[PDB]
C-alpha cells in the first residue's frame, strides 16, 4: 500500500505550490490512508506551517503504533540474531 | 442536495438498525445474502452475522451514524461483537 496506488500527478499541480510541497502531501495523505487500511486503526507562511503541523504529527505517531502494536524494531535485532 | 440525501438515509434505516435473513441445524438458521451488502461494511460482513448470532443462543435460554472517510460505525461494530461473545462463551464455561 505504499510502493504503488498513489501518483504525483505532475500536470494538475497549482502553481502556487513549490514541487516540494507537494510531496509532503502525499506522504501526509499515504501515512493517514496506510495507518486505516494494514495498520488498523482509527483515530502564505501559516499555509506552510499547516503542512509541517500535519507532518511531525503524523508521522510521529505511525511509528509509535508501529512500534508498541507490531515492534517494527524489535525484528530487526531479532532477524539479525538468528538470520544472520 | 447532500445535505437532503442524507436526511433520507438517516430515517430510511432506523428499521434496519432496529433489527441476514434467517431460516426455520445452526448453520443454516440465520445466513449471509451476498447482493445485499452495502460494499461498505463488506468489511465486516462475518462480524455482524457472528454478533447476533450468539445473542439468538442465550436468549431462547434465558446507535450508528453513517460518515465519509471516518469510521466511527466500522468501530462502533466491533465494541459490541467484542462483548457478544464474552457473555456466551462465559455462559458455557
Amino acid at each position: 500500500l505504499w510502493h504503488d496506488k498513489y501518483t504525483l500527478r505532475k500536470s494538475m499541480i497549482p502553481s502556487f505550490m513549490t514541487m516540494d510541497q507537494s510531496r509532503k502531501v502525499l506522504l501526509i495523505g499515504k501515512s493517514i490512508n496506510f495507518l486505516h487500511q494494514v495498520c488498523h486503526d482509527q483515530t502564505e507562511n501559516a499555509f506552510q506551517g499547516k503542512i509541517d503541523a500535519a507532518y511531525f504529527e503524523t508521522s510521529k505517531y505511525l511509528l509509535d503504533v508501529l512500534n508498541k502494536k507490531y515492534s517494527l524494531l524489535d525484528h530487526m535485532q531479532a532477524m539479525r540474531r538468528y538470520l544472520l | 442536495a447532500q445535505e437532503l440525501c442524507l436526511y433520507l438515509t438517516k430515517a430510511a434505516s432506523a428499521p434496519y438498525f432496529e433489527v441476514v435473513e434467517e431460516h426455520e441445524y445452526w448453520d443454516q438458521r440465520y445466513t449471509i445474502v451476498q447482493q445485499q451488502i452495502p460494499s461498505f461494511l463488506q468489511k465486516m460482513a462475518d462480524k455482524i452475522l457472528s454478533t447476533g448470532k450468539y445473542l439468538n443462543v442465550v436468549r431462547e435460554c434465558g446507535e450508528i451514524i453513517y460518515t465519509l472517510k471516518e469510521r466511527a460505525y466500522v468501530e462502533q461494530i466491533e465494541k459490541a461483537f467484542n462483548y457478544a461473545s464474552k457473555v456466551l462463551l462465559d455462559f458455557l464455561m
